[PDB]
Formats: structure tokens, C-alpha cells, sequence
């Protein structure tokens, strides 16, 4: 209810989230900016860059990361579409956590860590943000995809 | 918690009842009335401020020290929306109590109190939950720099 | 006396920002509900009230002839008087109530300065369930296309607007009767 | 009940500058609590034969009912700070005194009053406060201290 | 000093031109920038505040926080006793540090032009100038 | 049996009143609009003195006073489709009152009591939210106010105003006090008593 | 009822034309020039003219009087009054579907005191197109009042109607009237 | 006659004397101005002084006048408030005529005084002032007031 | 007497039915006829025109004077609306004849009673009334300086 | 001098600029306002009528009378007996008093710049320029 | 260097304050007044293009041309490859030619001051200087 | 002849769908989808940009040439509605391409076969026609100097 993710709050997220799909090279956007949230993250914690080896995190400009930059990235768009259905995007988090747990030396911590990355480097990208709101969703959200241990 | 966004137009609205008029008189009676029931409760407290004359309530060195706190806390209130901003000078006035030697984390959980119990009285249609939670964010960072 | 009131209902639904959407068709009446144009006629009910379902009746048929009187039209350089309107053929999709297609000649007797010329230019289009509008795509490669949107039944006689189809540019007003 | 000092006053002070308001809405507001005044004791209306009480619409009697709202202003108005308050009620107390006015009467004036006020005020009006300031104000004027 | 009505004047007009929210925000930035950009001498003790950005979080709130002690000097100044004590507290603020004295008749100077703009032909610059003027003398 | 259902002069009002509803206030706010003859404002207190407000009087003709059709006890559902301050997916809301008090005649203003319910669904089976509330009707307004009396859940207010035109239908919200914020739209129709 | 219904709606949306332009009756939408009528002969090619709902009685009969409660920006002290124009004469030949140029009387209460009221005879005539009755005083008053009132709810009896300064034809009051 | 002092007029002067009204401390303002306003008039005409002494008049700040000051200057909002309403405004001024009759001392050249000093100092209050509307109904009052002595 | 708003608007508008031509020609025609109008009742004044030249007529000198006055009457009622000004503008124009020797109380009611009698004939809908009332509340003010 | 058409121009965009009523002291108002910033030293002969307070009624007063005649010598313009014998009149009120013959310059300078605003685009400068020029060496 | 996010943020706030058809030869010639009348000697080399008058078609031409260039610029200017190659052709143009150098340092004082106000406060002062900038010293 | 003022509206809006994004990228596989179909059919002109470095399509040389003839041609259309400033950017245009030596008149007329070509293909509802008709007023006056 008041605790978790307010009607307001996302409507409000939804509503910024897409001041940057404006333009059709959404590829050329997700893809640089999902890059660098993953690099900026390897950055911090390496322990990181052997769990991405497997989709050539090396190379970033790589097309076998450039890829995968799109389905993270993408998949927080999903998130971030479906916090207007509770049901479903919980069910869709849910999965979400599937796909993580059995990718083994994915710990809590890098969440936490990825969640202050992302909320530093959106309020970059759009000039119109309301942290308190972002936080309080991404928050939900990180949260249920990890809870999967 | 967190802040919702409904709560701060709950509060940029019971705000605009305490502090309307232009006048110190008002907000000056409201701020201090908070202070005398901080004292009457801390009262270590008071010898903070014997730098601005609290032995001499309508001393006017001392009023004017109320007002500031008053526009400080308007200050603050009328920054909920610029959120970014809010969070640096609400470090800021973190600082400025830092400095400040003899502020314990203890006295702002005290005139938290304060108000919660003042505001309710000054004006009707409090929502003495909504502020309570807010205040409480404000209060976190501020006092917490200090230790 | 059913059609009559019925109709001055209508006229109320009209005035107002509207229930459901442009694009949403209100399903009615003691409560609102708001469902998609494209969304009835599925054959899923969306309604209670079984709207979607209901309406007995498809308000194309088929073979009809329209007369239209024009009464404002920047959008040709002759400006007919008249404009006929022959629907040839009519057939909905065995699944889709809500889009019914149809192949329509669009008649013309204009006189030309030289001499006396005569078109009939045929035309692809279909008729929108709960629009009652039919949209009958432009004849030419010009993009000059057809727009009439119906009370319906009541009256078989609607307003026609021809427009520039990307644009949605009104420059031509007919009033189509029915050709009895 | 509520005790009386400060704050219900500037509160007090304040609802009645929206009840009040200026124009019509004041030649109505005065005009509403007297017919409700006199609905309630009808034999009061025998006071104001003097300036047309029997019809409530008359020119005089809405002059002196926007009259009599008048002095309540300066009342309230003054009223929270003691020193002008006093004043002003001193004043009343004296054209007031000289006469025995029961305290029948000042009960369904002050009901009166307080039934418009918060028809007129729609939500935001507490009760306890006026009742309380009205009294204090009702008090000062018939001076049975 | 002032007069009590010239005071009022301002005291009301400070309202309206000055507003609620963000319409403050926006105008102690637009200030600050018709000021820095006619003497950028001043980005220079504005350097803790960010002063190179003006529209920078930093500097913003430094602009609020400034407004709103104008607020109260301007709320102050018709009861004398807290005026006086207040202006006595600002010129402490300012004593210490060295500054330039001229700064403040510019600032005055725009905060006018502001004023002016926001307000309309109905911005009574006298009232003002005789009255914000007091204010900044008493802070130098 | 069948002629009973289709009454013609129950349709006809029916267009009336939803014409009506489409042909804004001359007037000012909390003004009451005179009747054909003249055309002039009143204020609404004093208008509904309970005694004539004016000469004619619009108020005093039978039609409009007339108790009954106002008269409460009636029950009122329909759906509440939120904006979603409250968490939980769109629901029924039922507002049924519960008492109500005036003078005698009272006319103007109609304190009562009421019982507002929704149904909803938690985790597990179908629930019933039900608060009880406090509020009043307002002639002129036509508008019915219900507050929650003192309740911990204090579940928040809900707000019907009359011009449907029909008489049995309003439009409600659910607000807050404070705020005065409408949360979610309600339109409610007047459950038949048999 | 159901025609009385049909009347209050459709006395009351725009048309399309532009000033002193007037749509023909019928099907046709069409607009032409106010003042063409009449020829005598059916300016209109639909003669949607020569049909009884333009060339009819009522609407060109005299001694319609329409009031309401005036309630004057300018002059009236006191507190608003009746105003009452009404039709003492207007011209018709035979044929003619039209508009009648008229005379007429402008009443208003001096009070409810007084028991007083004004009467100054006016003359005009009324605009088909603008639906609009234009009055002045007739003369050699030198300061007479006059009168606008317009039609256009699309109702007869309804009407917005202003009493003006002949002169600059400057708003003295307003008042909303009803036939009587 | 009726024109000289209109609807226009007065809708004018109560539009503009509201302006005053707007924050809730009415009273320090009222008092204030009618001080101010009854000062200058002793200032310019000294044997008012004598009429006002009844109410300490010598004490400006003094309850005893502060309060007078009200009254006074309340009186006047009651004849703006009432100005459309003929009657009533016109036996409300001629009730206020009886309260200045029998208060001897009091002449006509007064009143015409307080109405040059009134029109001096509205303007100086409010920024939007019409100084003919004013004039043209402050006149008529003034003279109702005084007229009965 | 004092004149009512409600007319002042009644001639704010008569008047750009007479002024309204855009340039010269027009506004002098009736200037001037309203200036012969002057003449052939207070004949003394003519005199005082000498100085322009109103021995030529068409001279030019003459006719941008007409204007000059035209002009200074356009000012006047374009002032209407702005009180204060106008009230201060109106005793400038005042002294602008006090030290011009030879110009009566007179001669202004005058010319005056003179445009009360071309006015109407220039166009029609004149409020004659309204027009004289504000005009002479106009002249009142601009002649009485001189006494 | 100019061109019939190049005055026509003037004498009608002059129309929708100046404009009526309020709208002028507006114009005005914001006229000197940019002049006066731009070069204080004015303030010194505009004394009489308090040129330190331009928004106050004694130099709205002035303000007017200004533009009016410059509205004058712009509708003077288009017929050339009527121009050049006002031009010639409006000399002789200047030469007596010692001008600095620059701040005409100015003057115009700024009444460009103004009707530039309000004009906008379509403000047609060169006729202007090569028009009201002509009006303010007659003077000077 | 920029940065690419300094860069999107221009390229972007461009869109929004360039605008499109009128809007544009509205906001260069705002930008062009601006610039001349704080140093009108630029009205020199501007003589083949009607600098004089820049309300004239002549210079309205010029003016759209110039800002549709920065438009490129602008737009080239995250994809390096682009800018490097665009820089260098912009580069040739002036080379042969003189143009002083302060001259840009000036163009750009005013094109931010202007986006300033088409953009208000939202306006990343920071990255067009550090991103405009890169494109003056190149082509200069 | 002169341009419909329809047309042009048709076409200031065919060409926002071209143009499109404020990005290189799309904009540019455009204009060079564009050349690319002017050189297969005027292979000559191919020689005309060695300047631009035509041998080098991907080299960013020539990329950024291709943006400066689309944006050329944007700025164009982005006249349209601005007359006399298009009549004379249309001749700086020209001399642009005068002073080239070696293009033709008829290299243009190619090229706006090209366009005719390539547009109908990146984008649904392209008025053929309203384009070739407002192009070629464009490319005439272009050419124009130049024969």
C-alpha cells in the first residue's frame, strides 16, 4: 500500500522513463547507456567482470555484450511497463530471479551497488527526475529480482 | 521510508497554514512554542543557545534567531520538490549544527517530538503521520553528520 | 418513439468530454466502461452488458448507391454539383465482426471546359463497427480519400468529408443520401 | 471545552475574515443570522421595532444588522490582543449598560452566528474555538463579571 | 528608515513577485545570472557555492538560502525591534569576511531590474529603493 | 405487464433531465439561480432560510422541496475506479445510510450517518472493507458529504453530488480531508429497495 | 414532448458560416449570402425558403413580448428590474418569406416603490441570419434606449437580450428573457 | 445624480478597497491607517484634538484611541461595503449623521478636510487606486455623514 | 460635477469615431471647423492666433497647430483611464494658457459650446451629454488654473 | 527626405506599436527605462519631471507627452507642408535650450530597439531608420 | 574532449530551443541583435549579407544559414568520426579568410544566453560550453 | 510557376518524416541511398566530390559531407514558409554550386530523379508528385545562375 510503490510514484517513473525512447535509435541509447551502468559496475566490484565473461563483457563495443546490454536494459524496461499491475510484474520479477539464482557468484551486494549506480547515472540521462519516486520503485524492484538466492 | 510524492503536497499544504502571513508574530510564537516544549523536556538543551540570549525571550536577538530557525525549516519544506538540491542543503545544515558543539542526535529526535505536538494544536487538518515521516527523513540526515 | 428517444440520446452523448475514448467505445449506460474500438467485436464479450454483441444489426450492406451534395469543396478544381457513390462489394472477416471491407466507384459527371467528362474511380475501403465510419481509401495515387462518418441507420444520409488520407485534411463536404 | 487565550482567538480571527467576507455576501451573512437569530426567539424582535425589525429586508434593518456585524468585527478582530480588545469591549459595555438584556437573547444570537459561520465556511471551522470567543466577546458586552 | 506604508508596499509586493516553490527557485536564478554576467568579479567568493554553475544544485540552493534571509529582513523591517537585531546579526555575517562593498549596490541595483520585470508598471521603485536600500547598508 | 417496464413519460424525462445536464453556472459559486420570472442570485444560506427566500419563491413551489425523492435510506453502489492512492485493483464501493437527523421540516441541510463498504479481494478469499461515516446533504449543493467517524483504518472520504439528473445517480470521489485531492471516481446508481 | 424535446436541443455547436451568411433549411448545408432573400423566387436552389418553418406566421408575428429581471451595469441604482420589449408592429407584405422591420416598446420597472415604470417606443428590424432583434428608440427623444436581443439558443422564446446606448449601442444592462 | 456615483464607481472603489483586506491582520492595519488618518487630520486642524480627547487621542498608540481607531475606520468599510445598496447605505450614514450630531465641536470644514487627507492617503496604500471613483463616492459620503451635523 | 466611469467609456469610444482617421486630413477638417465655430461666436479670440498664422488658413504653420490641439485633446481623453496622470498632464496644459496673455475662462467655454455643435455632425451615435459632462470636467480643471 | 511608401510603412506599424490607453505608458515606460540604464547621465535634465523614478506619474506624465509628439511628427510625416513646418517648429522648442545632440541618437537607438520587440520580424528598419532619423535632426 | 552523454544533452536541448520553420529565423535574429548591439563592429563583414539591416530577407538568409551549420555541428558532434571531419571542412572555410578570433568567443557568449532563455533553468549551461566551445576553436 | 501553398504544406511534413530524428544515422543512409542512385545513373558526377573523399564512403570525411547537403536541403524546406528568405539563401545555394566547376544543370535534374526515387521507399504516404513539383521550383532556381 503506502509502504510499497504508490500509483503516483510510478505513474510518475513510467512518465520520465520514456522522456528517452523518443527517438527511434532506442538501440544505439540502451545499448551505451546499459553498457556503461554494467561497466561502471565492474568498475566498482570485479568480482563482477568473471560473472559478465561469459557474454565477452571484455569487449564492450562487442556485439556478444552490446547484446546483452539490450536484455538487461530491456529487461528493467519490463519492469519498469509492468509497475502498473502488480500481479504481473511481480510474476515477471519473479522469473527474473529465476534467471539469476542459477547464475552462481551473483550476490546481493552487487545489486545494492547496481541500484546506487543507476540511480546516479538516470538523473544524468533525464533532465526531468524525481529520485524520491525512481528510488522507491527501483528499490522494489532490485529487491524482488534478487530475493532468489 | 520513503517520502511519497502525495505526502509532500500534504505537507507544502499544511505549511501554508503555519506560516502564511508575512509577519514574524506568527511563525515567531509557533517556533518558539515548539522550543519551550523542547525545553521543557530537554532541558540540557537550553544553554545551547545562551549565544543568542534565551534568558531574554523578547530580547529581539533571540527573536530573530527563532525566525531563523522558522525560515530554515521553510527553507527546507519549500525544497521538497527540487529534491537534488534539498539533499545538499540539508547537508549543509547538517554542518552548520556540527560546528555546533554540544547538539546531540538526541535534541532533534527532541524537537521532532516538539512539533508533532505544537503543529497539531496551531492549526487543524494535521496529518500528524505525513509530517511525522517526512520531518523524520529531514531530521536523519541532518543530525546524523553530526556524530 | 424507441428510434426518437433513442436518437435524442444521442445528441446528450455527444455533448461533453467524453466517457470513453476517441479510439474507446462506451460500452453503456448504468455503468461505464471503456473498451477499445479495435477490442469489441472479438467475440470475447468485454460487456456486462453485452454491447459488443447486441447490436443486431451491421449497418453496411452492400450494393447501396449514395448521392452525394456537395456544399463545399476546395479540394477539386470542377467542383461537381453531385457525386455518386456505387458500393460494388462488401465482405467481413469470418473472425472480425468489428472491420467490414469494401470496394466502392466513386462516380462523376463533371463538365469540363472542352467538353463533358464522366469518371467512375474505384476504391478500396472498409466500415468501422462502432464508428459507423467508413474510410474508403483514396481512388488516386493522389491521396485524395473519403471520409463519411454516420449517425447510421438514422440517417443513411451522412456528412462526407474528403481529405488528404495521411493528413487528415478536410477540403471537401458532401451530404450523402441513400439512394432508395 | 476548549480554554481560551491565544490561539483559538487568531484562529477565530481568522475564519471570520472568510465568514465575514465584504460585499453581498456580507449584506447576506449579517441578513442570514438575524432571521436565524430571530427564528429562535421571536420575542426579540420587539427590540428592534426601532429600526424595522419586523422585516428583516428593510433598508434600516439591514443597516443595522450590517451595523451590528460591524462592531463584532471590531471585536474579533481586535480581540486576541488584550489591549484593544478590552477597549473595545469597554465600549460595548456601555451601550449596553443602562439596560437589562437577558442572556436568553446573546444564547441564539451567538447560535445564530455560529450555524452561518460554518454554513458559510464549508470545512475548515472548529466549533469549540468560536463558541469560546464569541462568549468571551458576548461576555464583555453584558458585563455580568 | 522606511515608511510604514512604504514598507507594507514592499512587504506585499515582496509576495507577489516573489511567489511559492519553484517560482522562486526561478527567480533567484534568473537574479543571479542578470548579475554575475554584468560583473563576473563575483564568481569568485562564490566558489565554495559553485558559482561557475549557477544552475547547478549547489549554487541553488546557496540562491534560496540567500532569498529567503531577504525575506526576513524585508518580513523584519516594520517592527523595528527585531529589525534592528537582525540587521545587527547580518552585518556580523559580513563583517568578517572581506568583501567588496560595491557588490551590493549591484545587487540591489538588479534585483530591482527584477523586480521591475516581474512586477510591471505597478512596482513602486521608490518604496523600494528606499526601503531594500536600508537593508543592504546595515548588512555591509 | 410489458407496458409497465417502457414508460414513455419516465423515458421522455429521462432525455430531459440528461439534456438538461449538457445545457455552466450564470451564477456565482454557492448562488442560487432564481426561477423563470426574474433571473437573479441569492446567497445560498439565506436563500434556504426554510422561510422564503424571496417573494416568488423558486424554493417554496412543491416540486423542488418535495422530501421524498431526497430523502435517504437509500443504498448506493457502483464502481470505484482509483487513481490508485489506495493500493488494490478497481472495486465496487457501496454507500448505504445509515440514519439522519434535521429539524422536523428540515429542509436545507440533512446530517446523517452512513456505511460505506467495498469489496475487494486480499490474499486468499473475497473481503468486505466497511467503515462507518458521518456527514451531511446539501439541498442547495446537492452534494452528500461522508467523513469517517473515528475508525483506526480512517479510510477516506467520500464525496456524491445530485446532477446526474436523474435523481437516483451521482457522481461521487473518494478524497481526502486535508488534501481535498480527488483519489478516484465513483459513479453510484440508487439500488432498488425490492 | 418528444418535439418539444427535439426544439430545446436543436435551438441550441457552431455553423459554418461566417457573419451575415445564413445556411439553406434543408438537406444541403449550404450557405449564402443574408440578404438575398428574398427574390421573391427561391434565392436557394433547394428552395428549402418556400417550406412553412422560414415563411411562417408565428415567427413573423407581431406582438411577441419577451421579459426578463435587468440587471444594469451602468444606470440602476436600485436592484435589478423587469425589463419587457415587445412587438407593436413589423412589416409583412404577401409573399415574403423574411424578416420583418419592425416596431416595438422597451419597458422597465422605475421600482417596486414607485410603482413607476419607463416606456420608450423603438423601431428596427430583425436579423435572420444574426438571429439577432436590433431596437433603437425612434426618435426625437434624442436620448432614447435601445435594445439587442439575440435568438440563438435555437429556441423562440429564449433569448439574450441587452439593453444598449443607441449611440455607441454601448451595454447600459443585460438581461436573459423569456417569451413572456 | 444617479450617474455620479455609479454602479461602475462603487464596483471600482469596493474592488480596490479589498485589495487592504487580503492577510488576516486586518486589525494592525486598520488601526494603524485610521491613526495615521485621524493625526493628520489634528495635525491640520488642531481643535479636533479637544473633540478626540474623550478617547485619548493623545495617546496614538493608546488602547483606549486604537480602539476608536477601528470604529472609525470600520465605520467607513461599513459605507463602502453597503454602497450597492442605496437605502440601507443610506440610513446606515444617516444613523452615523445622529452620532456625530450630538458630539459638539464637530463642524462641516472638518469632514471636508478628512476627505482632501483620505484621498491623499488611500493612494499611498493601494497601487491600484481611481481617484475619480473615489473622490465621486468618498464625497458622497463624507456629506451624508456630516450633513445632520 | 463629477462624470461617471460609464460615460467616460462612452466617449473613449465616441471619440475614435472621430479621431479615427489615421493621419492628418480628417482630424484637422474637424478641428478647424470646430476652431470657425469658435470664431464666429467669440471673435476677440482670433487675434490670439497670430502667431500661427491663422491668416493663411492652408498655410501649414497653421494647420500643424490645429493639429497640435487636435493632438493635445487625443492625449487627453487616451488619459481617461490612467487618473493620476491624466490630473497632472491636465494642469501642464493648464499653465500652458495661463502664460499665454489674452486666453479667457471664457474663451474655453467657448470652444467648448463649439465642438458640442460639430461633434454630431461629424458623426453619428454621439452622446452629446456624456461628451459635455467630461469635457467639462476637462476644462474646469485647465482653464481654472489661470484664475 | 524619405519615401511615401517608406513613410506609410512607419506611419502604419508606428500604429500597431504605440497602440491605445495603457498600453502606451507601457511603451513608453519601457522606452526610457532602456535608455536611462543604458546612459544615467539623461536623468540630469529630465529633473523636473523625476526622472530618478521613472515609473512614478510625474515622469509618466512626461513620458507621454514625449511619444505624442513623436506621434505627431510620424503622422506629420506622410504629407510634407504639414511635416516640414512641424519639424521646423519642434526645432525652434530645442535650439534655445543646449542639448547634447548624441543623446538623440541614443533616443533612437532605443525606439528602434523597442518597436523591434513589438513589431517583431516584420518591423521594417530601413524605413524607419531613413524616417525617424529625419525627425530628429529637425529637432536637434 | 566531451563527454557523450554532454553531448547527447545538447543535441537534444538544441532540438527543443532551435524549434522549427518560423520559430527559427525568430530565434536567429534575436541571436544576431543581441550580438550587434553589444559590438556592432561586426556589422562590417556582414555588408555582403545586409548587416545593417538584420530584419532584411538578405540577412535572414544569412542568419538561418548559420544556425542551420551549428545545427550540423551540433548534430555531428557525438559520433566523433563526423565532428572531426565536419571541424576540419569548417575550419577550411575561414582559414582563407580573416575573422577575429574574439569575434566566436562573443558569438558564443550570446548563443548561451539565449538558450538560456528559450531552455529557462533546465538549460546544461555546463555542457554546451564545454560542448559549443570545441566546435568555435575548430572551425576558428 | 509558383508552388501551391497546399503542397508545400504536404511536403514540410512529408520531408519531418525523413529527417526524422536529430541523428546522423538515419538522415544520412538517406541522402547517400540518394547520391548512390545519381551516381549509378550519372556515374560522371561521382568524380565531382574526390574532394570530399567519395572513395572512402565510410570515412566520416564524406559522411559529414553527406549531413551538410541534407541539412542544405532541410534548411531549405524549413523556408518554405518564409518566402523572400528562401529566394535568397536559394541563390547563395546557387553560387555555391556556380563556382563548383563541373556541375552541370543536368546533374541536378538527376538528382532530383534520385529523391523521386528513394523517398517513396524510406517512408509511406510521399505525395510524388507535390514533391517533384516544389523540388524542381527549388533545383530550377538553383541551376538557375549557373545556365
Amino acid at each position: 500500500h503506502e509502504h510499497c510503490c504508490s500509483e503516483e510514484d510510478h505513474r510518475i517513473v513510467q512518465k520520465q522513463w520514456d522522456i528517452l525512447w523518443r527517438d527511434t535509435e532506442s538501440s544505439k541509447i540502451k545499448i551505451g547507456f546499459g553498457r556503461l551502468l554494467l561497466t561502471k559496475l565492474a568498475k566498482d566490484i570485479p568480482e563482477v567482470n568473471d560473472l559478465f565473461k561469459r557474454v565477452d563483457i571484455e569487449h564492450a563495443e562487442g556485439p556478444k555484450f552490446s547484446a546483452h546490454a539490450l536484455r538487461i536494459l530491456n529487461g528493467l524496461d519490463l519492469a519498469i511497463n509492468l509497475l502498473d499491475d502488480p500481479p504481473a510484474l511481480d510474476a515477471a520479477l519473479d522469473h527474473l530471479a529465476h534467471q539469476h539464482e542459477v547464475r552462481e557468484g551473483v550476490q546481493k551486494a552487487h545489486f545494492k551497488k547496481f541500484g546506487e549506480i543507476l540511480a546516479t547515472g538516470l538523473p544524468q540521462v533525464l533532465d526531468d527526475y524525481d529520485a524520491l519516486a525512481w528510488k522507491s520503485c527501483l528499490k522494489g524492484i532490485l529487491t524482488k529480482i534478487s530475493s532468489r538466492l | 521510508d520513503c517520502c511519497s510524492y502525495e505526502d509532500r503536497r500534504e505537507i507544502r499544504h499544511i505549511w501554508d497554514d503555519v506560516w502564511s502571513s508575512s509577519f514574524t508574530d506568527r511563525r515567531v510564537a509557533i517556533v518558539r512554542a515548539v522550543f519551550d516544549d523542547l525545553f521543557k523536556h530537554y532541558p540540557t538543551s537550553k544553554a545551547l543557545f545562551e549565544r543568542v540570549k534565551i534568558d531574554e525571550p523578547e530580547s529581539g536577538e533571540f527573536k530573530s534567531h527563532l525566525v531563523r530557525v522558522a525560515n530554515g525549516l521553510k527553507l527546507l519544506i519549500n525544497l521538497l520538490d527540487d529534491t537534488l538540491v534539498l539533499q545538499s542543503h540539508l547537508g549543509h545544515l547538517a554542518d552548520q549544527h556540527i560546528q555546533r558543539k554540544g547538539v546531540t542526535k538526541e535534541y532533534f529526535r527532541g524537537i521532532g517530538e516538539a512539533f508533532a505536538r505544537v503543529l497539531p494544536q496551531v492549526l487543524s487538518c494535521f496529518n500528524v503521520d505525513a509530517w511525522n515521516r517526512c520531518f523524520h527523513r529531514l531530521v536523519a540526515r541532518i543530525a546524523k553528520d553530526l556524530p | 418513439r424507441i428510434r426518437k428517444a433513442g436518437s435524442l440520446r444521442h445528441r446528450v452523448e455527444e455533448l461533453e468530454d467524453p466517457s470513453c475514448d476517441e479510439h474507446e467505445h462506451q460500452c453503456g449506460g448504468d455503468d461505464p466502461q471503456c473498451i477499445s474500438k479495435l477490442f469489441v467485436c472479438d467475440g470475447h464479450n468485454d460487456c456486462r452488458n453485452g454491447e459488443d454483441e447486441k447490436d443486431c444489426t451491421l449497418p453496411t450492406k452492400a450494393g447501396d448507391k449514395f448521392i452525394g451534395d456537395v456544399c463545399f469543396d476546395h479540394c477539386t478544381k470542377r467542383r461537381p454539383e453531385h457525386m455518386t457513390l456505387a458500393f460494388e462489394s462488401s465482405s467481413i472477416a469470418a473472425f472480425f465482426t468489428p472491420i467490414a471491407d469494401l470496394h466502392v466507384h466513386i462516380e462523376i459527371e463533371s463538365e469540363t471546359d472542352e467538353d463533358e467528362s464522366e469518371v467512375s474511380m474505384p476504391a478500396d475501403g472498409e466500415y468501422s463497427f462502432a464508428d459507423h465510419r467508413l474510410t474508403i481509401h483514396p481512388p488516386e495515387e493522389d491521396g485524395l480519400g473519403l471520409v463519411g462518418e454516420f449517425d447510421g441507420y438514422n440517417f443513411d444520409r451522412f456528412v462526407g468529408h474528403i481529405v488528404h488520407e495521411l493528413s487528415e485534411e478536410v477540403c471537401a463536404e458532401f451530404i450523402f443520401h441513400r439512394k432508395k | 471545552k476548549k480554554q481560551c487565550g491565544v490561539l483559538e482567538g487568531l484562529k477565530v480571527k481568522s475564519e471570520w475574515g472568510r465568514a465575514y467576507g465584504s460585499g453581498h455576501d456580507r449584506e447576506a451573512f449579517s441578513q442570514a443570522i438575524w432571521r436565524a437569530t430571530f427564528a429562535q426567539v421571536p420575542e426579540s424582535r420587539s427590540l428592534f421595532k426601532r429600526v424595522h425589525g419586523d422585516d428583516t429586508s428593510h433598508p434600516a434593518f439591514i443597516a443595522h444588522a450590517d451595523r451590528v456585524l460591524g462592531g463584532l468585527d471590531i471585536a474579533i478582530s481586535t480581540l486576541d490582543q488584550p489591549a484593544t480588545l478590552k477597549e473595545e469591549l469597554d465600549h460595548l459595555q456601555v451601550q449596553h449598560e443602562g439596560r437589562k438584556i437577558p442572556d436568553n437573547y446573546f444564547d441564539a444570537f451567538k447560535t445564530a452566528i455560529l450555524h452561518v459561520v460554518a454554513a458559510q465556511l464549508g470545512r475548515c471551522y472548529d466549533r469549540e474555538a468560536w463558541d469560546a470567543c464569541i462568549d468571551h466577546i458576548e461576555d464583555g458586552i453584558k458585563g455580568h463579571h | 528608515e522606511c515608511l510604514v506604508t512604504e514598507s507594507l508596499k514592499v512587504k506585499l509586493q515582496w509576495a507577489s513577485a516573489f511567489g511559492h516553490a519553484h517560482e522562486r527557485v526561478a527567480f533567484g536564478l534568473e537574479l543571479w545570472r542578470d548579475i554575475i554576467d554584468d560583473h563576473p568579479e563575483i564568481k569568485a567568493p562564490f566558489s565554495r557555492v559553485r558559482g561557475d554553475n549557477i544552475y547547478s544544485p549547489e549554487f541553488g540552493a546557496h540562491s534560496q538560502r540567500v532569498l529567503s534571509g531577504l525575506d526576513i529582513t524585508i518580513s523584519m523591517l516594520d517592527t523595528p525591534d527585531m529589525l534592528a537585531a537582525q540587521l545587527a546579526h547580518l552585518k556580523v555575517q559580513h563583517v568578517e569576511r572581506n568583501l567588496k562593498p560595491e557588490f551590493f549596490d549591484i545587487f540591489l541595483k538588479h534585483l530591482l531590474h527584477v523586480l521591475g520585470d516581474r512586477l510591471g508598471t505597478h512596482f513602486d521603485f521608490g518604496a523600494w529603493h528606499d526601503c531594500v536600500d536600508q537593508i543592504i547598508d546595515g548588512i555591509k | 405487464d410489458e407496458a409497465e417496464k417502457i414508460d414513455p413519460e419516465h423515458f421522455v424525462s429521462e432525455i430531459d433531465a440528461r439534456v438538461t445536464k449538457i445545457e455552466g453556472t450564470h451564477c456565482e459559486k454557492r448562488t442560487f439561480q432564481c426561477g423563470g420570472n426574474e433571473q437573479e442570485c441569492i446567497s445560498d444560506l439565506l436563500v434556504c432560510d426554510g422561510h422564503k427566500d424571496c417573494h416568488n419563491a423558486h424554493d417554496e413551489d412543491p416540486d423542488v422541496c418535495d422530501t421524498s425523492v431526497v430523502k435517504a435510506g437509500n443504498v448506493f453502489s457502483g464502481t470505484s475506479t482509483w487513481h490508485g492512492c489506495l493500493a488494490r485493483e478497481d472495486h465496487v464501493t457501496r454507500i448505504t445510510i445509515t440514519a439522519s437527523k434535521r429539524r422536523k421540516f428540515f429542509t436545507a441541510r440533512i446530517w446523517l450517518r452512513a456505511l460505506v463498504e467495498s469489496e475487494l479481494e486480499r490474499h486468499g478469499e473475497n473481503v468486505t472493507s466497511s467503515f462507518n461515516a458521518k456527514g451531511y446533504y446539501n439541498f442547495a449543493s446537492r452534494r452528500l458529504i461522508l467523513l469517517p467517524t473515528d475508525d483506526h483504518d480512517d479510510h477516506l472520504a467520500v464525496v456524491c453530488s445530485f446532477n446526474r439528473g436523474d435523481n437516483e445517480r451521482a457522481e461521487c470521489h473518494r478524497v481526502t480531508e486535508a488534501t481535498l485531492h480527488q483519489c478516484a471516481d465513483l459513479f453510484v446508481t440508487l439500488e432498488e429497495h425490492d | 414532448t418528444i418535439r418539444q424535446l427535439k426544439a430545446r436541443i436543436s435551438n441550441l455547436e457552431e455553423h459554418h458560416c461566417d457573419e451575415h451568411e445564413s445556411e439553406c433549411r434543408g438537406d444541403v448545408p449550404e450557405c449564402i449570402h443574408d440578404l438575398l432573400f428574398c427574390d421573391g423566387e427561391k434565392d436557394c436552389r433547394d428552395g428549402s425558403d418556400e417550406d412553412p418553418e422560414t415563411c411562417s406566421l408565428n415567427i413573423t408575428h407581431v406582438g411577441s413580448s419577451y421579459t426578463g429581471l435587468a440587471t444594469w451595469t451602468s444606470c440602476e441604482d436600485l436592484n435589478p428590474d423587469h425589463a419587457i420589449v415587445t412587438i407593436t408592429a413589423a412589416h409583412r407584405k404577401s409573399f415574403f418569406p423574411n424578416r420583418v422591420w419592425l416596431r416595438a416598446t422597451l419597458s422597465y420597472e422605475l421600482d417596486e416603490h414607485d410603482h413607476t415604470v419607463s416606456t420608450t417606443q423603438l423601431r428596427g428590424f430583425y436579423n435572420f441570419g444574426k438571429r439577432e432583434l436590433l431596437l433603437a428608440p425612434l426618435k426625437g427623444q434624442s436620448e432614447g434606449y435601445g435594445v439587442i436581443c439575440d435568438f440563438n439558443l435555437g429556441d423562440d422564446d429564449h433569448a439574450d437580450c441587452k439593453i444598449v446606448v443607441p449611440s455607441s449601442l454601448f451595454v447600459c444592462a443585460h438581461f436573459n428573457a423569456q417569451r413572456y
